[PDB]
């Protein structure tokens, strides 16, 4: 029961500059035989993975010199000396010599950019989708960084659990932020029910939450 | 070289009983052990289990989520490994990835097998426009938006102004709502083209030959 854990789940960064990823275990994974089978792969958006280090500090072939492994027993640590734009994706690091075997939560490498609030709207019900008796609130949420953001839904004041469906773009190719968007589907009876529908984003660009709201009429 | 190329993705129903396959080629298939790990849409890649080699006599291993389920198993003699997967759910719908491990862990992966579990059949999508109202949002700019929503499989393509409008553009990522996907896509344009002029979002769902044009209006 050797319980993993990798840091940090996301880490931003500027290209050039040092990245340092960390794989703890709360016991030693060094194997009877001497060995230390820990591993370090790289997965990229839509391609499989790839390793990078085997064994704590072999780096595999064909992987550049500025990837460095390094650590024993309990603590060890991916380093990449000198951060390049190929290098964004998604790292692991794995052992399997002892149970729980497994790959670690995984650290997203994202770029670093300057704070922005997001571009809050909210959108009514269609007519359309009215007419076929189901109702959808959208809020969009484009463009802010960092990605950490949080939305309630309030109906008539009262906040709103059930019903909603979020979904988060991955960092813009071109503006380094993200987007999100938040949908809340009730019933066109519990549409025609309550009259005022907000949307209220929480970001660390603003102690004040934005809010964002229509009155159905 | 050295080859290990998946198959047997494909739809599967749940409670189901799929089974994938990794042919491998270039090396001595005996002296290896063999992984298999599956990244869920949007989740994290993980790990299921292992089969051993010759020496240490072919003995697998599994995770505490596939074990009662899955089953791996080798062709020593063709160099094929299996993935029997019994008892299919939804959870289980990801990218299969088969890896030997040995002298350099697993340093040869295959490419990957996309199963999706599902007990949907193929719909069309339900398409709807995103107007705003007493405010647009942006300095002197409008979102607008539409939303895709009841379809399955995936994908859908959602165009604004037949590929016009591609700046300013967010497709979001489909979710799942009872079996079906449901998917919004918004754009930004200045206040001075909307709604003076024209936004329509095109929305193709080939898997039931839909393509449907939505006028945005206000």
């Amino acid at each position: 029961d050797v319980l993993m854990t990798q840091t940090p789940l996301s880490l931003p960064v500027s290209l050039g500059d040092q990245a340092s990823i960390s794989c703890r275990f709360s016991q030693s994974i060094v194997h009877s035989n001497g060995n230390t089978y820990l591993e370090w792969y790289l997965q990229k958006s839509g391609q499989s993975p790839k390793l990078l280090i085997y064994k704590v500090s072999n780096r595999f072939s064909g992987v550049p010199d500025r990837f460095s492994g390094s650590g024993s027993g309990t603590d060890f640590t991916l380093k990449i000396s000198r951060v390049e734009a190929e290098d964004l994706g998604v790292y692991y690091c794995f052992q399997g010599s002892h149970v729980p075997r497994t790959f670690g939560g995984g650290t997203k490498l994202e770029i670093k950019r300057a704070d922005a609030a997001p571009t809050v709207s909210i959108f009514p019900p269609s007519s359309e989708q009215l007419t076929s008796g189901g109702a959808s609130v959208v809020c969009f949420l484009n463009n802010f960084y960092p990605k950490d953001i949080n939305v309630k839904w309030k109906i008539d004041g009262s906040e709103r659990q059930n019903g909603v469906l979020n979904s988060w773009t991955d960092q813009d190719s071109k503006d380094s932020t993200y987007s999100m968007s938040s949908t809340l589907t009730l019933t066109k009876d519990e549409y025609e029910r309550h009259n005022s529908y907000t949307c209220e984003a929480t970001h660390k660009t603003s102690t004040s939450p934005i809010v964002k709201s229509f009155n159905r009429n | 070289e050295v080859k290990l190329v998946e198959s047997g993705g494909g739809l599967g129903q749940p409670g189901g009983s799929l089974r994938l396959s990794c042919a491998t080629s270039g090396f001595t298939f005996t002296d290896y052990y063999f992984n298999w790990a599956r990244q869920p849409p949007g989740k994290a890649l993980e790990w299921l289990g292992f089969i051993r080699n010759k020496a240490k006599g072919y003995t697998t291993e599994y995770s505490a989520s596939v074990k009662g389920r899955f089953t791996i198993s080798r062709d020593n003699s063709q160099g094929i490994l299996y993935l029997q997967m019994n008892t299919l759910r939804a959870e289980d719908s990801a990218t299969y990835y088969c890896a030997r491990w040995g002298s350099y862990a697993m340093d040869y992966w295959g490419q990957g097998t996309s199963v999706t579990v599902s007990s949907a059949k193929t719909t069309p999508p339900s398409v709807y426009p995103l107007a705003p109202g007493s405010a647009a949002q942006t300095n002197s700019m409008v979102t607008l938006g539409c939303l895709v929503k009841g379809y399955f499989p995936e994908p859908v393509t959602v165009t604004w102004n037949s590929g016009s409008l591609s700046s300013g553009v967010h497709t979001f990522p489909a979710v799942l709502q009872s079996d079906l996907y449901t998917l919004s896509s918004s754009v930004t344009v200045p206040s001075s083209p909307r709604p003076s002029e024209t936004v329509t979002c095109n929305v193709a769902h080939p898997a039931s030959s839909t393509k449907v044009d939505k006028k945005i209006v206000p």
